[PDB]
């Protein structure tokens, strides 16, 4: 019948069924259990509102399944209740996150298997299926979403391990910087309930700046950059370079303590560590993908900062696309709904036959 | 035996008309 496409997102789980222009289901990765008295499940906003009497986890914290009993509950609730469907009737599309280790991609395909009773899977890198929502085989992507962003090259269809940068900073941290300046400006935000504001906040007002010094200044000598946020509480905080500084984090992580590289320096590095024949189809196609890659000017600003880099010579093309918020979705989608794909799917007769191995 | 899938596979996402997709919603 029709295929499912599951893209376990570090924050956001995205799911639907192939074919399907957009994800059917959106919903926070999070799984909260009863807290006392040692039904005893709840999964997403439900989780949320309930946690006053649960204890939330993050299955997924940084793009990497840590926990296998809380994972079978996103995937029970993906399933049965938000697509409201039995995964034995349909093949299922998983994502991963950029190096995900061998045994995590075997536990992930047992559980399916052996738990869920599907017929056919498969697992497909996250940044790969962007690329191919593009309409590329070959290009450099970068990915930013909630708990972690990766640089990944991608050539024929292959994405070149050896190449792939990895940093620990994303939409999460860009939220828990905000809320750090916030608080310090005399507004409390601490509870991860009131995070949220923080985080809409986030979303709604800021940008990354072409120029962080220029914009600095601009901000500092006017109060033409200055937008209004009203709280739930009825206060009205206004906001001027911490508009822009906030994102800035992504180019500049010193803003956070990290001493790691920023996000166009990633993307130069995960190209000069890629064969030297395919650095032009790279600096072509950069495309950026997930929802830390939303900010207004990103675009422009990683043009600027890679060619800066980059020899002279060399033509850079930025690609944003304006549904960059599910192109991973978007690619397993198109992906599994081709015709051609259909001989690619690990079927339970070769799992029961061969085991978890079969996967890679 | 199976690049040649593979190959085609490739070819089939280069040429994929986004559309054709079903709007969700
Ligand atoms: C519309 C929306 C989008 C989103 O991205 O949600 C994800 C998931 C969410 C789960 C935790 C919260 C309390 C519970 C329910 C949230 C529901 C909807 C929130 O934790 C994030 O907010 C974190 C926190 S701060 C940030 O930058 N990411 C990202
Ligand atoms: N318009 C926007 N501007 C800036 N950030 C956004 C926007 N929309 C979503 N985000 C952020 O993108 C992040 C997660 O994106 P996503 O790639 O979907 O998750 P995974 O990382 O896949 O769960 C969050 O931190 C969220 O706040
Ligand atoms: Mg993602």
């Amino acid at each position: 019948t029709t295929a499912l496409v599951c893209d376990n997102g570090s924050g956001l789980v995205k799911a639907g069924f192939a074919g399907d222009d957009a994800p059917r289901a959106v919903f926070p990765s999070i799984v909260g259990r009863p807290r006392h008295q040692g039904k005893d499940s709840y999964v997403g906003d439900e989780a949320q509102s309930k946690r006053g009497i649960l204890t939330l986890k993050y299955p997924i914290e940084h793009g990497i399944i840590t926990n296998w009993d809380d994972m079978e509950k996103i995937w029970h609730h993906t399933f049965y209740n938000e697509l409201r469907v039995a995964p034995e009737e349909h093949p299922t599309l998983l994502t991963e996150a950029p190096l995900n280790p061998k045994a995590n991609r075997e536990k992930m395909t047992q559980i399916m298997f052996e738990t869920f009773n599907v017929p056919a899977m498969y697992v497909a890198i996250q940044a790969v299926l962007s690329l191919y929502a593009s309409g590329r085989t070959t290009g450099i992507v970068l990915d930013s979403g909630d708990g972690v962003t990766h640089n990944v090259p991608i050539y024929e269809g292959y994405a070149l391990p050896h190449a792939i940068m990895r940093l620990d900073l994303a939409g999460r941290d860009l939220t828990d910087y905000l809320m750090k300046i916030l608080t310090e400006r005399g507004y409390s935000f601490v509870t991860t309930a009131e995070r949220e504001i923080v985080r809409d906040i986030k979303e709604k007002l800021c940008y990354v700046a072409l120029d962080f010094e220029n914009e600095m200044a601009t901000a500092a000598s006017s109060s033409s950059l200055e937008k209004s946020y009203e709280l739930p509480d009825g206060q009205v905080i206004t906001i001027g370079n911490e508009r822009f500084r906030c994102p800035e984090t992504l180019f500049q992580p010193s803003f956070i303590g990290m001493e790691s590289a920023g996000i166009h320096e990633t993307t130069y590095n995960s190209i000069m560590k890629c064969d030297i024949d395919i650095r032009k189809d790279l600096y072509a196609n950069n495309v950026m993908s997930g929802g830390t890659t939303m900010y207004p000017g990103i675009a422009d600003r990683m043009q600027k900062e890679i060619t800066a880099l980059a020899p002279s010579t060399m033509k850079i093309k930025i690609i944003a696309p304006p549904e960059r918020k599910y192109s991973v979705w978007i690619g397993g989608s198109i992906l599994a709904s081709l015709s051609t794909f259909q001989q690619m799917w690990i079927t339970k007769q070769e799992y029961d036959e061969a085991g978890p191995s079969i996967v890679h | 035996d199976l690049p040649k899938v593979a190959e085609n596979l490739k070819s089939q996402l280069e040429g994929f008309n986004q559309d054709k997709l079903k709007n969700a919603s």
